[PDB]
């Protein structure tokens, strides 16, 4: 599986992580820093839409007369200017938000496609769905490393050449 | 800082659920996760599970992943934990516990219901 | 009191000489005015963030 | 996980130093095991943040350290107020898990 | 040799707010929203006012004996009433359809 | 340094540029036609919401007596319509660009890494960091090249092949 | 030619597309696929923005009289305050929605180069311009087939390798 | 499903022009792509082109490549197709149909209209 | 593309099975052959969607399938109201070609 | 094409700072770069420094840089240069001169006032 | 970077034509060294957009060309009202540093 083919059923520890498996086991984990942030980051929006509506007391309804008529008929088009108003931003601003959203999350996790590219450059092969290969093995340590953003990329560069290059060819 | 207000405790018959209420005071309901903890009488505590109003990821304990059903409403800034199936096992002060983040422990502990099983 | 300058839009605190669109001045206003908010600030960013190496 | 916190019941004088610690069977993420302080009645009360950071509000008595899969909380100049339960709480791993609790008793 | 790409920073403590984050610092802004002014009264495209100062717009349409002052000027921009107007109508009763009398006379 | 760690101060000719280094020689200098496009595009922004405002001669206030209550609190029902209206936009609309915008910047810097990346292919290793190092021995006119889009690859291929070829192993 | 240097004309068969040239013809093709989700995304928002206008039998005008003119103003205040809203709210709308509409269709072409790239890998030359240039001779069969998503790479693998072995110097 | 209404019969002299139009109703317009297709008596069904009311992309066939225009408008629900330098082997029964998307066969044909060209 | 729809006349009895076929100079995209039926004074009417999906509305007789530069439709349980016009239609070609229309007669 | 107006001539005594103002009109201030330029009496031009109204980018000649603030602020559509510390050495005409783009050599000068530094 | 614009007087006689020349320590960006003419008592105007291009409302008497460090300016056809002084402009450097001045006078 990976972010490519949808998303992970069981890993509920988090909006995006990261599923290993190694010789010592295996299972879903988050990244919990990019799920917090993304989260902050949507608690942030929500709010803010929220937030920024001035509510104040009100008093909506007006009494009008027979012979007030034009004076309803402007109350009402006063009613119905701000509803309308309200009406084609509220479903609009939703509509737009939510485009931004959606696309805000899958930018998040192709993110972090690229933190772990970028962390282990050559030393693991990539699949295309969303997953890493190591060419070295790789124990719990160094996943945690990678997940944490540390991992030591000169450790296993002589393991890594050897293991790639049982395809080099002439040598 | 936030404050949680919790319901009244209830007396329950075997087989039948409760639904244990939590209110957010003095604080924004939406920033914090709300974590919910079982103790049980003359033993410590047990994690039952958690909700982040905003971005769901309910996350259960195992114990009790066909039992129970945590629900937040950032409408009426509450939270909700509704235990099914109870037995005179459950008998228990439940706790309404918020945390400043999703992945930080909880600070800010309510007061604790208690909720008794029995015939 | 009464001095002169060129103003385009005058409040009861005194007289308004701005491009801007909105104000937080005053919401009773005469003359080519821009439009009145509730907020304290309006600020936009035209540049980056400013976070040095 | 499956987290070991009271293995021993302890008891002290006033005034004395004293540690407590905690076991795992696997790490607690990167250094995560909170530690609570529980009066009994009331609700349990966070001292610890993740393995070492005091929590606000929090008296400078209490300190402590660790990582992976051993972890120490210490207090110093102990007094009244501190002689009830101690917890360990898994918060950066899956299931939040809390140890059994450990006693602290007044000579 | 070497050839870094960046971009500019500088010593600018203002901040900004976003839907994602806030109290962001950033290197230049535009406040958009105006909040100052001259503290005083001035000449709208120009034009001075008609002040009345302790006269109300009745005092003045009126010639209210205390507006003696305020019947020599011919044309302006605007009309400024002192906030509380102490002569108006010196011979008290009711002045019909005031409210319609000032929206006309607001501007002249 | 680079834009990964941070801006950088002295770099006071532009919003997005260059610093080099090499044996003649080092310093800041703008991509003038990155930045004066990028300025272009927050002016024209800047300008917009300003210019499409529809300023008016107006006059705000109206008087109400006694018995005009009803039409007192309409009119003020419009203000207060009328100012949640623009108070909520204006400040939505002030959040919404201001994401947009650092979201703008930062794809700009991005776009001159992929810019120089496209430019001088492998006669430069990346660094990572929003810098680049050339294997060739790079003076001031191919730093001036490289800035101006004119790289001539073809060049300093045979002396890049050279200097990569120093960890080649087997040849 | 390529995305980079600008349209094709005579593709009048969609939006986004493929060009093709080898031993059996060439012509222009579009990504039909592709083309109608981009289709429907635009239809959807233009739709949208038409749709959620909220139009009711109406009836604007009023009238009033010489002592009624607080009323005409207020009328008016009315009516400038939602025609302000609504021309600025209109303008800015469109604006904003035309430099998403342009960045969504730059996104959508630079996808397909990805999507390319992807299923080719190494089988192909980068020309950078928005070309691929195989490194393995391609009829039409493949040219469907990538155009498809079904590009069989083990397949033209060796191929490919010994094309590109052509400047591999020792071995 | 959408519905389409052509106008009426015209005859027009050698050389003229002629402009068919085509409305739509009982769906949205600007969800189907319009395709125009004349009917030769005596003979079978050729393709003129089509146009799509919001992506634009008309598409003429060859042999009218440099004659006929089609247009639509989504303002009227319409589609149009103006076809100049009229000659005797223009005589054709003219059809608009509807499609479900723009690479798909059009399922929903409209009336047909003759149009004869003659002296 | 040269699509070539009708090489021959067909006279069949009401109940028969029967097919027809179109063949081609390059293939119609990807299995994008389309079948239409046309009784006189008529629209066409779509019968298959692309070369095997049955359009919405049309009876369980029709069916077809093909590829490339050869396609053929099929049907069965043949009725009055079958016996009209066919046609091919390369709705996934870059002209949007139409065939000759071939005829079915009743015995 | 802008133009620009400078504020009047002024005295200054050693130590004190001068504020020299610059309007624009005729065109949009917030689209031209605005550049101050130095004419001492006697001999050449000496480049002082600019602004941009939309990107700040301030960038002064070193040999005012801990002397010169120069500010812009598109509300007023006006410039100023304020230069502290002033010294007999200062005795200049100023020039505002504004340029079509931040990369671009100023087309359009202002009027130029002069400053006086004496006792 | 240093400019030194004004290495000499010049004189000529009106209908004449010369040339003035900057010469820089370094290079002026890319082709961005422009030049200003000074009326005395007015403002700079500019003359050469660039190293080359003619500034809008210049007329056709004015052209250079340049590159680097060393750019020419021409005038052909001198005119009364092309007797002042000239100087060169490092637009395109990170100071904006002008020449000093090159006086022409009248025979
Ligand atoms: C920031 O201020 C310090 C003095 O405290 C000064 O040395 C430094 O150059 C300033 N930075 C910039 C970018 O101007
Ligand atoms: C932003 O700064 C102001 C002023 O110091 C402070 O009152 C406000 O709480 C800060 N907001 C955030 C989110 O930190
Ligand atoms: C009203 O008159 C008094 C003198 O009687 C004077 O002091 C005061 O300033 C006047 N007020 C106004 C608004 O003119």
């Amino acid at each position: 599986a990976g972010f490519i083919e949808g998303g992970w059923t069981g890993m509920v520890d988090g909006w995006y992580g990261y599923h290993h498996q190694n010789e010592q086991g295996s299972g879903y984990a988050a990244d919990q820093k990019s799920t917090q942030n993304a989260i902050n980051g949507i608690t942030n929006k929500v709010n803010s839409v929220i937030e920024k509506m001035n509510t104040q007391f009100t008093a909506v309804g007006k009494e009008f007369n027979k012979l007030e008529r034009r004076m309803e008929n402007l109350n009402k088009k006063v009613d119905d200017g701000f509803l309308d108003i309200w009406t084609y931003n509220a479903e609009l601003l939703v509509l737009l938000e939510n485009e931004r959203t959606l696309d805000f999350h899958d930018s998040n996790v192709k993110n972090l496609y690229e933190k772990v590219k970028s962390q282990l450059k050559n030393n693991a092969k990539e699949i295309g769905n969303g997953c890493f290969e190591f060419y070295h093995k790789c124990n719990n340590e160094c996943m945690e490393s990678v997940k944490n953003g540390t991992y030591d990329y000169p450790k296993y560069s002589e393991e890594s050449k050897l293991n790639r290059e049982k395809i080099d060819g002439v040598k | 800082q936030v404050q949680l207000v919790q319901s009244g405790a209830e007396v329950k018959k075997p087989g039948s659920s409760v639904k244990v209420s939590c209110k957010a005071s003095g604080g924004t309901f939406s920033r914090y996760t709300i974590s919910w903890v079982r103790q049980a009488p003359g033993q410590g505590l047990e994690w039952m599970g958690r909700i982040s109003p905003i971005a769901g990821l309910e996350n259960y304990a195992q114990k009790f992943q066909g039992r129970v059903t945590i629900t937040a409403d950032i409408s009426t800034s509450t939270a909700y934990m509704e235990l099914s199936s109870l037995r005179s096992d459950d008998t228990a002060v439940y706790y309404c516990a918020g945390s400043s983040g999703y992945y930080q422990p909880p600070p800010y502990w309510g007061q604790g219901t208690l909720v008794t099983v029995s015939s | 009191p009464m001095d002169e300058c060129d103003a385009k839009c005058q409040t009861p605190q005194g007289a308004i000489n701005s491009s801007l669109p909105f104000q937080n001045v005053h919401p009773v206003t005469i003359g080519e005015c821009p439009k009145y908010v509730r907020s304290a600030k309006l600020r936009m960013v035209t540049g980056l963030r400013n976070i040095p190496s | 996980i499956v987290l070991t916190q009271a293995p021993f019941s302890l008891s002290l004088s006033p005034g004395e130093r004293a540690t407590l610690s905690c076991r795992a069977s696997q790490s607690v993420s990167s250094s995560s095991l909170a530690w609570y302080h529980q009066k009994p009645g009331q609700a349990p009360r966070l001292l610890i943040y993740g393995a070492s950071s005091r929590a606000t509000g929090i008296p400078d008595r209490f300190s402590g350290s660790g990582s992976g899969t051993d972890f120490t909380l210490t207090i110093s100049r102990l007094e009244p107020e501190d002689f009830s339960l101690y917890y360990c709480q898994q918060y950066g791993s899956s299931p939040l898990t809390f140890g059994q609790g450990t006693r602290l008793e007044i000579k | 040799d070497t050839i870094c790409i960046g971009y500019h920073a500088n010593n600018s403590t203002d901040t900004v707010d976003t839907v994602l984050e806030k109290n962001v610092t950033v290197t230049h802004s535009v406040n958009l929203l105006e909040d100052s002014h001259n503290g005083k009264l001035c000449l709208l495209k120009g034009i001075a006012p008609l002040q009345l100062g302790n006269c109300s717009v009745a005092g003045w349409i009126l010639g209210n004996p205390e507006c003696e002052l305020l019947i020599s000027k011919e044309s302006w921009s605007y009309i400024v009433e002192t906030p509380n107007p102490e002569n108006g109508t010196c011979y008290p009763g009711y002045f019909a359809d005031y409210e319609e009398l000032r929206e006309q006379l607001s501007s002249v």
